[PDB]
């Protein structure tokens, strides 16, 4: 919400991705699913601002 | 940041499997999205040398 | 003749009364509605027995655990019938499906996850059902599947949780890449509601549907696409040369069997 009122560039590093691998126990589907579904929310939210 | 690293109840079930323990996705939105997707039927080919860098 | 106006007096009076305990069937009236509807040979109008059964489990969206309750007591004990009331919820179950009857669809849907909960029905055919209705999910066949797991997500889940694994892909997958609007959306928040609610707004059986003891019981597996029958002509009676020998036989079959 910051960065979009005042307007700079926007980007976006996933971190830590060993929490879905040796912490979460995801199979790979639905890691993807995980990845996605953070992908979706923030650029939703990033619409809504 | 809490761990959250789930105790297996046997053996048996693969390494990385899906338990009832953690909550199912679910993830839900709008329409989705679209990309801005290079639709094939122009053309791309994969030289088949290569393979998904682990299969074997 | 005598003969013939006695086995027509039969059919008149045992079906219109196996009608009305069919109707009547209740939960505090489980086992007595059973035992009537026993005292009446039920398996001599076998037809219009599924009958009666179809026609609860189909116009009643509240009394299909009853009727069903009626079918697994019947159904351990003679599972043709229970039997042919499946090949007919199946026969209006792709009815309504394949003719896009939505409520057709429903009533017999609601009857087959009666009958996985009260395991009379087997879980492939349960699968088949899930997998036929969110092939293409549109807002009809997604909240049919989903109706039909609001009650089956649980046994489905219980006998083999791969059903649930795939369901929850599938739908996941359907909803979450594809176009659909908010009535698939929050029909996909709804499934991953009761799959995290545990089942615990609608177990298997509520108190009284399942009674029949572990392997006492008749999971008969007639599945979806195979060619079945309804079988349901025997709902028109017929005249009978071997009436006195079948009705010696069959009132000592209920005779021994309560």
């Amino acid at each position: 919400k910051h960065a979009v009122q005042e307007r700079l560039a926007v980007t976006v590093c996933i971190n830590k991705i060993d929490r879905l691998i040796l912490e979460l126990k995801l199979p790979p589907t639905d890691a993807y699913y995980k990845l996605r579904h953070i992908v979706d929310e923030v650029n939703g939210l990033i619409s809504m601002y | 940041p809490n761990v959250v690293f789930i105790k297996t109840e046997d053996p048996d079930l693969p390494a990385f499997y899906f338990d009832p323990l953690i909550n199912p996705i679910s993830h839900r939105h709008s329409v989705k999205s679209q990309e801005p997707l290079p639709d094939d039927d122009e053309e791309f080919e994969l030289p088949e040398f290569v393979e998904p860098f682990l299969k074997d | 003749k005598n003969s013939l106006a006695y086995q027509r007096m039969s059919w008149e009076a045992l079906k219109k009364s196996i009608n009305g305990l069919i109707n009547k069937v209740n939960i505090s009236n489980i086992s007595i509605i059973i035992q009537e509807l026993l005292q009446e040979n039920i398996v001599r109008g076998r037809g219009l027995l599924s009958r009666s059964v179809l026609q609860a489990q189909s116009a009643s969206p509240i009394f299909t655990h009853v009727y069903a309750a009626l079918v697994a007591i019947i159904n351990s004990k003679f599972p043709q019938i229970g039997e042919l009331i499946l090949k007919r919820l199946i026969l209006n179950f792709r009815k309504g499906y394949r003719r896009n009857d939505k409520q057709l669809c429903l009533t017999a849907s609601k009857f087959v996850a009666h009958l996985i909960n009260q395991n009379v029905a087997h879980e492939v055919l349960c699968l088949e059902m899930l997998t036929l209705l969110l092939e293409r999910p549109t807002d009809d066949s997604v909240e049919v599947a989903i109706g039909f797991l609001k009650e089956c997500g649980l046994k489905l889940t219980q006998v083999s949780p791969r059903g649930i694994n795939a369901i929850f892909e599938r739908l996941r997958n359907i909803l979450h890449e594809s176009e659909i609007d908010k009535r698939v959306q929050y029909m996909i928040e709804v499934m991953f509601a009761v799959r995290k609610d545990g089942f615990k707004d609608h177990p298997i059986i509520l108190e009284g549907l399942d009674l029949v003891e572990e392997d006492d019981q008749f999971t008969h597996m007639l599945p979806l696409e195979d060619d079945y029958n309804p079988e349901d002509v025997l709902n028109v009676f017929k005249m009978d040369p071997n009436f006195m020998e079948n009705e010696e036989k069959y009132k000592a079959i209920k005779k021994e069997i309560l």
